């Protein structure tokens, strides 16, 4: 286990020694070639590995809307989750999210 | 009665604008949220213009060109298309 | 304040068959009638005038007769939380509390002062 | 070395060819002739798994400012600060244990130890010398009078309660729950009153602070990651700009110009400007499990209210003096006390609020004010802090558990 | 011998006092005594909770404490009743302490500082001007002791498995 992990385990480093990187499926590899992470870290707003490669390639909110998975506000232009829209209370400053067309849950 | 799109109620309507887009507390007028600001692209016989909303700028995209009948644009790929 | 019997859940008011009356301050006192009625959370004196309920019971004479200070009302109305309460059965706001001057019918206002 | 305090060697080329250089006692700060020591007024306070400690503001020096506070096993989540005694206030999850301590690390002393579960925040009255702190498995909001340790709960049957702060001098108290519907809410000292300020966009509310200089209400809220500040009426609001990296922020504080956050995801303190957030400066990285900064300040514990004043103390009440609106006091009873005609006074109650046993039935009392299961009373270790359960134990009077070894010949008692 | 189930974890010594002091991380305790076994006294137990290391300081009696359940290294009278933290900055895992009062230098080891790199680092005894002293070839070094008439340190790694001398 310690013939290829990252860390020099004996002093001339014949361990790690020509290697390549293959992690599995779950994880996600840099551009620079130097770490492998999990996928949840990808697209999380931190950058978790050197050259920030692992929040470069990542969506983006369009301009003054929301995502489909979102709702958005009338009074501010805020996003909100969309199952906040219509269950009772006003998430929104002007409590649109709670418009008039909705029904009931019996 | 309402800037963009209105519902109707059994004695009465209410106003909403389209996304990308703010209610001011009228509740009947609607404002853009993009940071971009819109702008003007027209044809003339040899020319393109691009002029402002507020009409303080006045601007050139194309000249020499020989009649220019008719424009579009691609926001997809940052294009014109003209005949 | 003028006629009292005892009915049921305790007392009832009614005022004298001499004139036209009206009746005020959870229908404890008696008025003569001349429209004018007051607003909420106030009190009211029987020359038909209205006050700051906070002045009610505070020893300080808020009308052309002290109505407001009347044992018929300081010996059921309670002082406010916010205030300051002396062995009269009377409130005073608490910065006179020690303030140099009586403001109570005792002395309590400026009893036992650490100065 | 002419020193105040303390000398300490360097080499023998420092200091001008002198070798030595001066240093001041925790809680004392060294003076512009960098030989006579000063009482520290300003530093920063963080609680984390391991430990409580205190820094500088100024980052070109990163050396404590307090002994540390650490214990086996610790788990630190909420603490305030007393100013006029040089104390700090802290909560332990893994003890359920509320302690004051000194900054110098000389005196530690037991507040309560009695029905806490989950206490995450504490917050401090200085003018009435209150303590104020959330619970959330209990549900409920209790302030405690230091003086007399006189305990009182005034707000239950809250959903997720997290944050609370408080303000002698506007005579509020606010807090946070983040069980959706999230809502912060403003209250009397007292408790007297209770409303939501704010109920629209929350969603995580973690964190609540108060600035001084503006009296102004600052929050930071980890589902939209966002920093809000608003007027103590929730009715003037606005929302600072986008922190770089933060991304699921827990707890807030408020200096001078400056903003002070910390966050989960990155185990990182975070500081920013509090008019329009940027220059973002990461004061500590890596810390494990961080939970609460607060401000050390001794300048801000000044004041005066009718709940101090000298010719008639503590507001003429008995056992509670609460500040409230307006500029004006209220009076409190315990738990087991009602009051009477003259609010100031105080008497018993066995009618609504009957006396209560410390601990129930199926545990061991403790001395500390602290319950423990009966199992657990001689098992051989000390699972009362006190060490009250493991007292007098193997003798004819108290045999030992089941789970633990019996000696033979000297009739004590180890674990198994 | 170690009371109430403890071990001894670090030693030093003072000459001219006649006292030997030792560390204990299951006591969180420090302990010193006369080097014939009698007069034993506690010094410090309020917030050494893992003490690894000590070094004493003979010219202006003082005594030299690593710590690891907050990183840092912390200054102390010999009886432990003035207190001082000298070096908290980049610490993460500090093992091995040294002492030369005759020039004024510290030397100190950590086998994984928050930077990721281990190092061997070299100070002025107040904390004041810092230097990294080995970087290259360097795994988990746990012990560093002096040579003072040739004003050599050497120091020891237990992940390389060597004991090497500057
Ligand atoms: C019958 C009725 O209520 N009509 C109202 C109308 O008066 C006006 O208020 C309008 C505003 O949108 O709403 C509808
Ligand atoms: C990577 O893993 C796959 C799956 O086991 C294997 O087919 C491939 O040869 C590997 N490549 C390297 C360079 O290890
Ligand atoms: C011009 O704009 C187009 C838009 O699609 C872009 O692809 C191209 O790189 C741009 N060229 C320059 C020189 O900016
Ligand atoms: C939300 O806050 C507003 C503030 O005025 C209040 O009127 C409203 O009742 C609150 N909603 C709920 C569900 O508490
Ligand atoms: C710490 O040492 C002092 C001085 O000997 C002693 O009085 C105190 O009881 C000790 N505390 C503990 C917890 O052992
Ligand atoms: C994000 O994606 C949108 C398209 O949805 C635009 O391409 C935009 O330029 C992208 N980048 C940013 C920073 O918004
Ligand atoms: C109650 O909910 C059910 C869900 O299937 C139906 O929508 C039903 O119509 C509801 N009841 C009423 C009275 O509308
Ligand atoms: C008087 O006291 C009673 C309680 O005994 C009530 O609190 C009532 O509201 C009080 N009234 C006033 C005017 O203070
Ligand atoms: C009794 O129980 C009540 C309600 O839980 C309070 O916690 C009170 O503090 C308890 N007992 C004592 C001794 O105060
Ligand atoms: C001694 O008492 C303990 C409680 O501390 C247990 O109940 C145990 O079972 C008892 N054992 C005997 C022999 O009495
Ligand atoms: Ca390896
Ligand atoms: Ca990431
Ligand atoms: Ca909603
Ligand atoms: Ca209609
Ligand atoms: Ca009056
Ligand atoms: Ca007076
Ligand atoms: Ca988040
Ligand atoms: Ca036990
Ligand atoms: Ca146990």
């Amino acid at each position: 286990l310690y013939v290829c992990d990252g860390d020099k385990d004996c002093v001339d480093g014949s361990d790690e020694a020509g290697c390549v990187l293959n992690c599995t499926s779950s994880q996600f590899k840099c551009a620079d070639g130097s770490s492998c992470i999990n996928s949840r870290y990808r697209c999380d707003g931190v950058y978790d590995c050197k050259d920030n490669s692992d929040e470069a390639g990542c969506p983006t909110r369009p301009p003054g809307m929301c995502h489909p998975d979102e709702f958005q506000c009338q009074g501010d232009g805020t996003c909100i989750p969309n199952t906040w829209e219509c269950d009772g209370h006003p998430d929104c400053i002007q409590g649109s999210d709670e418009h008039n067309g909705c029904v009931p849950k019996t | 009665l309402c800037s963009q799109k209105c519902e109707n109620v059994i004695g009465s309507y209410i106003c909403k604008c389209a996304p990308g887009y703010i209610r001011e507390p009228d509740g009947k007028s609607c404002r853009q949220n993009s940071n971009i600001e819109p702008y003007l692209v027209f044809s003339n016989r040899y020319y393109i213009r691009n002029l402002t909303i507020d009409g303080t700028s006045y601007s050139l995209i194309l000249q020499g060109l020989g009649n220019v009948v008719a424009l579009d644009f691609d926001r997809v790929e940052e294009r014109l298309y003209w005949i | 304040s003028h006629i009292c019997a005892p009915g049921p859940n305790g007392a009832e008011c009614q005022c004298p068959h001499e004139g036209s009356w009206y009746l005020a301050n959870d229908n404890k006192y008696c008025v003569v009638d001349t429209g004018a009625r007051c607003n909420q959370f106030q009190f009211t004196c029987l020359n038909g005038r209205c006050i700051s309920q906070d002045w009610k019971c505070d020893n300080d004479n808020d009308c052309g007769d002290g109505s407001d200070e009347l044992p018929t009302v300081c010996a059921f109305h309670t002082c406010r939380s916010t205030a300051f309460t002396c062995a009269n059965g009377r409130c005073v706001p608490y910065h006179y509390r020690c303030d140099f001057y009586n403001d109570c019918g005792d002395n309590s206002d400026e009893a036992g002062c650490l100065f | 070395g002419g020193c105040a305090q303390i000398c300490v060697l360097s080499h023998r080329t420092d200091n001008g060819g002198l070798g030595y250089r001066c240093k001041c006692e925790f809680g004392f700060e060294l003076d512009a002739d960098e030989h006579h020591c000063v009482a520290v007024k300003n530093f920063l306070l963080f609680s984390s798994q391991t430990a409580v400690r205190g820094i500088p503001f100024t980052l070109s020096t990163q050396e404590d400012v307090m002994v540390p506070v650490t214990g086996s096993p610790s788990f630190f989540v909420g603490i305030d600060f007393d100013a006029q005694h040089s104390t700090i206030f802290y909560s332990d999850l893994s003890k359920n244990i509320i302690y004051q301590q000194k900054i110098d690390g000389t005196g530690k002393e037991v507040i309560t130890a009695n029905r806490l579960q989950n206490v995450e925040c504490l917050s401090f009255d200085w003018i009435s010398r209150n303590l104020y702190w959330t619970d959330g498995g209990s549900k409920s909001v209790t302030v405690m009078k230091l003086a007399d340790k006189s305990r009182r709960q005034i707000i239950s049957n809250l959903n997720n309660p997290r944050s609370i702060v408080v303000h002698p001098a506007a005579g509020y108290m606010f807090l946070s729950d983040w069980f959706r519907p999230a809502k912060i809410m403003r209250a009397w000292s007292d408790g007297s009153h209770l409303m939501p300020i704010v109920n629209t966009s929350l969603g995580w509310p973690n964190g609540l602070a108060i600035d001084w200089s503006t009296s102004r209400l600052y929050w930071v809220d980890a589902f939209f990651d966002k920093i809000e500040h608003s007027n103590l009426d929730g009715l003037d609001r606005k929302r600072l700009g986008h922190v770089d990296q933060m991304t699921h922020p827990f707890g807030l504080t408020v200096f001078k110009d400056n903003v002070f956050l910390t966050d989960w995801r990155l185990g990182a303190i975070i500081r920013v400007r509090k008019s329009d957030g940027g220059d973002m400066t990461v004061v500590r990285r890596g810390i494990s499990s961080i939970m609460h900064v607060k401000a050390y300040d001794a300048d801000l514990q000044t004041g005066t209210n009718y709940c101090s004043q000298t010719t008639h103390p503590n507001g003429d009440c008995s056992h509670f003096c609460f500040p409230v609106p307006n500029f004006q006091r209220v009076c409190g009873c315990p738990y087991g006390m009602k009051l009477q005609r003259d609010q100031m006074t105080c008497e018993g109650d066995p009618a609504r609020e009957p006396p209560t046993q410390q601990c129930g039935s199926s545990s061991f009392p403790c001395n500390n004010g602290k319950c423990v299961p009966s199992i657990f009373r001689c098992d051989g270790v000390d699972d009362c802090h006190d060490n009250s359960d493991e007292h007098q134990c193997g003798a004819l009077n108290n045999t030992c558990s089941s789970s633990a070894f019996t000696c033979v010949h000297g009739g004590q008692c180890i674990p198994g | 011998e170690s009371k109430n189930r403890g071990i001894v974890m670090g030693v030093d010594f003072h000459y001219q006092k006649h006292r030997v002091f030792w560390t204990d991380p299951m006591q969180a305790k420090v302990f010193s005594t006369d080097i014939n076994g009698l007069n034993t006294q506690e010094i410090l137990n309020v917030s050494i909770d893992a003490p690894e290391n000590l070094a004493v300081d003979w010219i202006n009696n003082k005594l030299y404490l690593v710590e690891t359940r907050v990183n840092r290294i912390d200054v102390v009278n010999l009886e432990g009743n003035q207190r001082v933290t000298l070096i908290t900055e980049n610490l993460g895992h500090p093992r091995g302490i040294a002492l030369d009062p005759t020039v004024g230098y510290l030397f100190f080891s950590d086998w994984g500082s928050l930077s990721g790199q281990p190092k061997v680092e070299r100070a002025f005894m107040d904390g004041s001007n810092r230097k990294d002293l080995v970087t290259t070839k360097l795994g988990w070094p746990a012990g560093i002791t002096l040579d003072l008439v040739s004003k050599r340190v050497y120091w020891v790694d237990s992940r390389y498995d060597y004991i090497e001398t500057v």
